């Protein structure tokens, strides 16, 4: 499965921030949405998730058009989305969390649910908060409830939204590591952060997005290569 | 569980903003109530009962209002700690949670039938019967410090008076019978070293004792004789009124896309606006009913505008 | 500091003028649609429109602390939501400093409150009253006398008088009763058909004032009135209770524009506009039934109505004042 | 002159985010009080600055006690701060913006004001844009607006919060040589951010409170060979 976005754009006040923003990842691939600071990667990110109605593009997923959906309607059609912000319901507990997700599967009937919701619990290490409210956990612990969560939905692409946002280089070896498995079980994975130095660590094939338009394509070591890419985003010099 | 989820918090936070809006309205009266009381046109005592009997009246409009403000609390917490991003991501829609939260809106709905088809008249004719009570003091009863009083043909004065409306002082009556009292206790009212005076006659005395609605009908009465423009329009509004909480659930379910920045009280005062014209708009229809200029039909005609607009703005 | 000064104070008051407009057009919206369902033959639509405008500047009277108060909250929360609060403490600028340009913008509202209750609230009031629609049956005592009036006009005529005389000992003196009456100086009326029984300081500019509710009073005429009743009868409770309440009005506009950026400053620094918002027509709707109550109990409790009019304003600058303390 | 702060304290709901974080900055310093996130970085740094009052503290900036002191008269006694987000004044130019706060200079008169204004606008090289409104500036130019305009009123420590946040590796350079230049001024800088890799490049002496207390101090090269650093906060792997 591939998703294949071409063409985005999108003014605010009459300021085009996207100008023909085009772009393809494929289903078990982490693709990086980069690029300098408002340059339109962050809004780019957006449009495909669903949060920013486009003005001009297009949005396929295996030759099924997205453009028209909303985003609820893309998320059915196997897309999931992960804020940088904390997502978890605060009042539900982690496993509640997960089994709220879970629970609108119409291919999931409870006996099996329940098994999911266990295997999803022991696959991030959460279990010992099964029971504990969403508000009453830390950081990575939250976050791998979250990404639980988005995992409940079986997403085809999981679009992570700054995942290494605030975050001690220690833990950054584990966001790694679970977007490496987001990337083993098949969904593909779109990350737009500011933090791209440990972003192209992860990624198969970066996009990098200037003033609007995408400037760079191909692999992370193409990208650091690049005579343009380091000369509006990288600077000279970048380890 | 996501179903449960939201009627917990739009239960709790239509709670308190229901109580909130109680407390805020019903005080607002009660203070004009107790001025009225001061001004000694209305007993101190007997206030707490009419914030009582006039309690179902104000809930007819607080719960519609309360469960509105909820919803869009709700919704807007949602959006602001990113959990309608999660859900939607999950192909969850908003539209899918106002159908989700159905069940309650009809626990409401079932709530106001109540309050407006039984409670509201009952509350409103034991009020009616109070302050029928309440209109025909006169007398003593109206009197206030170092001024005077004309109530018919009584012209009273009182240079001093308790927190209670007893054991006046300085007391000037009129009527003619002139009476001057040092104090006077409270109609049945006995004066203290008083002296009585006719206009030429002369009493001295230690002591003496003077002794000068369609809205609030039963439903059962009214829900036959639609034919009568009044009865018609009350029975059309204790009818049609308690779709407001189902008018309610689908406007806040529109007007609730709120970003995190803006917050979640960022909306509220529009869609507040918006549901108080529905309703300045029901109570208009009600009383051109009324006069016999509308007919029953705008009832649905009214909320089925508010609905139309309301699902088209959660459907672009 | 000039330009932080000025740049405060505009914003500030910027956001008091506009909550003040928004404000006045909502009360005329509302007042003129709870006008609408008491329309006759001789009140059309358009009497009660113009009945509501002529109303509006004792709207804008009563307006003018809330307008106050919410326009300190927006101001300085479009300050502090944009980080100017904090770089203005950064480079040495006091809370109270902020507080006090805040207080310099509110100072327009309340020398526009002035200007209203002195000059624009009385006229307007009675051309309100004309249109949607000088004293009979007047009662008054002097003293030991008791004087009545049938009909008194501000030109200074008397009919149907009849005037009640007593001693400490309560006990008739002389009962006169007139006809008509005329005016020339004070403390002297001619009359004719003088009927004295055997066994005044009534004046007329103060005639027209006696229909006049006390809180509608204008400063000058109630400060006028009341002296008249001091040097020649009892002032009524309501008297002095309106009194307290036109001269803490300024006060109260102050203290409430100080508790809103108390709170700014303090709990409601870090929130969402819309929450300022809320949060400040709760305070509104709070002082407002609160001073509304405190008067209403002031005409039925022993104690003077200066200290439950004055009670808010003390304890809410005081509340004020602690919050700007802790930062 | 030195900014000394010792035995620093503050809890949240009775849970003590900082505990006992003690550290000593001088002028021309650019001293980084880092650690991982949510640890008390955060806290300890915002009760020096005087956003938030210490619970248990001492502060002093050459024998002088600042603890009792609340923001303002920190800031008049010569400390600075410069907050992570967009503190310009939306509606004053930045030549306005820089002369806000030098006009709250009581040492300055107006002819030499004026002097001053014009050094600081060529400075930061923001004179091109002295007559726009500072919402409607790039935000590296925004930036630099608010480091003039903190500069204009002459702190002898400047405190900034998360300096390289939401900047390109392009401009994070633009920041270093900022910083360096309030240090080649006599402002010691304190840095608290959570992009540790690039303030470790400039710091003099760096410090990490980990929950709540200051597990290290010394320059960055210490930091980096510090088993509890390396174990709790930057990894096998930096
Ligand atoms: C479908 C599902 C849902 C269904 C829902 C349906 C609805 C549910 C239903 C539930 C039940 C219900 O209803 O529940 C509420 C309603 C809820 C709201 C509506 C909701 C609708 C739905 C949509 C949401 C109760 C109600 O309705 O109560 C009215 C009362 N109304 C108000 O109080 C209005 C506002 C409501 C505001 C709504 C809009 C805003 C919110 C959306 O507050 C409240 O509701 C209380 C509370 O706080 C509300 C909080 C809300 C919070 C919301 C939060 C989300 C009424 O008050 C009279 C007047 O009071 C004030 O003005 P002033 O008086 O000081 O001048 C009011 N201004 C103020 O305070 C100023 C305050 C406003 C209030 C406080 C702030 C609110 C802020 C909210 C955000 O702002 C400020 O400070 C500035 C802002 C501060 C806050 C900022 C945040 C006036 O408001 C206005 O202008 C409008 C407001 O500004 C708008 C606000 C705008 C804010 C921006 C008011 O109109 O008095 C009425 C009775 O009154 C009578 C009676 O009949 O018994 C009649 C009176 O007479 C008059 C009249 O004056 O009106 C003149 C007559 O000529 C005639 O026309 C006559 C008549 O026309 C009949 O014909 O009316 C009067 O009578 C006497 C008197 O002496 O005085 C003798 C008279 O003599 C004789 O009279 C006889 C007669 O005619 O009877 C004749 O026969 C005789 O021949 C004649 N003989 C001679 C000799 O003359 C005469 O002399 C007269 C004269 O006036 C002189 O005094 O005086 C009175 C007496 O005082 C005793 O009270 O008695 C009550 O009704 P009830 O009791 O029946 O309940
Ligand atoms: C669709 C039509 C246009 C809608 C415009 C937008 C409306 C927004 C909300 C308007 C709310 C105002 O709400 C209005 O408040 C007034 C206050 O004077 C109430 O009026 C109240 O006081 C008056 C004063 O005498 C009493 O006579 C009346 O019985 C009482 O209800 C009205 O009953 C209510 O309709």
């Amino acid at each position: 499965q591939t998703l294949c976005i071409k063409h985005l754009a999108k003014n605010y006040s009459k300021r085009w921030v996207v100008k023909d923003v085009s772009f393809e990842m494929q289903s078990g691939q982490i693709v990086g949405l980069l690029g300098p600071n408002g340059a339109g990667k962050t809004t780019s990110f957006y449009m495909v998730v669903g949060l920013v109605r486009m003005d001009k593009g297009e949005i396929h997923l295996d030759n099924l058009d997205l453009s028209d959906l909303a985003m609820h309607e893309r998320a059915r059609k196997g897309i999931g989305y992960l804020p940088q912000e904390a997502s978890i319901f605060r009042k539900l507990t982690i496993a509640e969390n997960i089994m709220a997700i879970l629970e609108t599967r119409k291919d999931l009937n409870k006996q099996q649910r329940q098994q999911r919701l266990q295997e999803l619990l022991n696959d991030f290490k959460i279990t010992h908060i099964k029971d504990s409210l969403g508000m009453s956990v830390s950081g990575g612990e939250r976050r791998r409830a979250e990404i639980a969560r988005a995992l409940a939905a079986d997403p085809k692409f999981m679009l992570l939204d700054e995942p290494f946002a605030g975050v001690d280089p220690i833990s950054v070896g584990d966001i790694k590591d679970i977007i490496r498995n987001l990337k083993d079980r098949g969904i593909g994975v779109l990350i737009t952060d500011h933090n791209v130095r440990e972003t192209l660590a992860i990624c198969e094939h970066a996009y990098i997005v200037s003033e609007g338009a995408v400037i760079a394509e191909g692999s992370p070591q193409d990208i650091l290569e690049n005579e343009q890419v380091r000369k509006v985003y990288l600077g000279d010099d970048f380890t | 569980i996501i179903r449960r989820y939201l009627v917990k918090q739009v239960v709790s936070t239509s709670l308190v903003v229901i109580a909130l809006l109680t407390l805020i309205m019903m005080g607002g009266r009660l203070i004009k109530y107790f001025g009225v009381a001061a001004q000694g046109r209305l007993d101190a005592g007997v206030l707490f009962s009419i914030i009582g009997y006039r309690m179902p009246e104000f809930l007819t409009l607080i719960l519609p209002l309360g469960f509105f403000i909820g919803l869009m609390l709700v919704f807007g917490r949602l959006y602001v700690d990113h959990e309608m991003a999660v859900l939607n991501g999950s192909g969850i829609s908003r539209i899918r949670l106002g159908q989700l939260l159905i069940p309650l809106a009809l626990v409401f709905l079932v709530i106001q039938g109540i309050l407006m088809l039984w409670m509201t008249p009952w509350g409103l004719r034991q009020f009616d019967q109070l302050s029928s009570s309440q209109a025909v003091r006169t007398g003593f009863d109206l009197v206030r410090p170092k001024e005077f009083i004309s109530s018919g043909p009584y012209t009273i004065y009182a240079g001093d008076l308790s927190e209670d409306r007893k054991n006046l002082k300085d007391i000037f009556f009129y009527q003619d019978v002139m009476i001057l009292a040092k104090e006077a206790t409270r109609n049945v009212v006995d004066l203290i070293q008083g002296r009585r005076y006719e206009i030429y006659s002369q009493a001295e005395f230690q002591r003496y004792r003077l002794r000068l609605k369609v809205e609030a009908l039963p439903s059962s009465k009214l829900w036959n004789k639609w034919n009568d423009p009044v009865i018609a329009s009350e029975m059309g509004w204790r009818v049609f009124g308690p779709f407001t909480i189902v008018i309610a659930l689908m406007m806040a379910v529109a007007l609730c896309e709120v970003s995190p920045r803006q917050g979640r009280y960022y909306r509220l005062i529009p869609a507040i606006f918006i549901f108080a014209s529905l309703i300045v708009l029901l109570i208009a229809i009600r009383t051109r009913i009324s006069r016999d200029e509308l007919g029953v039909w705008a009832y649905p005609a009214a909320l089925a505008v508010y609905g139309i607009a309301a699902a088209l703005f959660s459907r672009k | 500091r000039r330009i932080v000064a000025k740049h405060v104070t505009k914003t500030t008051a910027l956001a008091m003028l506009g909550t003040t407009i928004v404000l006045v057009i909502l009360q005329v919206l509302f007042t003129y649609l709870g006008e609408l369902s008491n329309l006759k033959a001789d009140y059309s639509a358009w009497q009660a429109f113009l009945y509501v405008l002529w109303g509006a500047p004792r709207y804008l009277y009563e307006i003018l602390p809330i307008s106050a108060l919410i326009g300190a909250i927006l101001g300085l929360g479009t300050l502090a939501s944009n980080s100017e609060l904090i770089v203005m403490r950064s480079v040495g600028i006091s809370l109270w400093r902020i507080v006090g340009w805040v207080i310099r913008s509110a100072l327009v509202l309340v020398l526009l409150s002035f200007a209203l209750s002195e000059w624009v609230v009385p006229y307007t009031n009675e051309r309100a009253n004309s249109v949607k629609s000088e004293v009979r049956g007047y009662w008054s005592r002097e003293g030991q006398r008791f004087i009545y009036v049938d009909y008194a006009n501000s030109q200074g005529q008397l009919k149907r008088i009849q005037v009640v005389d007593f001693d400490d000992n309560y006990r008739l003196k002389s009962v006169t009763n007139a006809e008509q009456g005329q005016f020339v100086k004070d403390g002297q009326w001619l009359l004719n058909h003088s009927q004295q029984m055997a066994i005044l300081a009534l004046q007329p500019k103060y005639v027209h004032m006696v229909t006049i509710d006390p809180e509608d009073l204008s400063f000058s005429q109630l400060v006028s009135f009341m002296n008249y009743m001091r040097e020649y009868s009892q002032v009524p409770k309501t008297y002095q209770l309106a009194f307290w309440k036109k001269v803490a009005s300024p006060f109260a506009l102050i203290t409430l524009v100080l508790v809103a950026c108390s709170f700014i400053f303090g709990p409601l620094r870090q929130q969402s506009m819309g929450f300022r918002l809320v949060i400040a027509l709760f305070i509104g709707l709070g002082f407002y039934y609160l001073q509304d109550f405190l008067g209403y109990a002031s005409l039925v409790y022993n104690p003077s109505p200066a200290w439950f009019v004055l009670g808010p304003i003390v304890l809410m600058f005081v509340a004020g004042s602690y919050l700007l303390y802790r930062a």
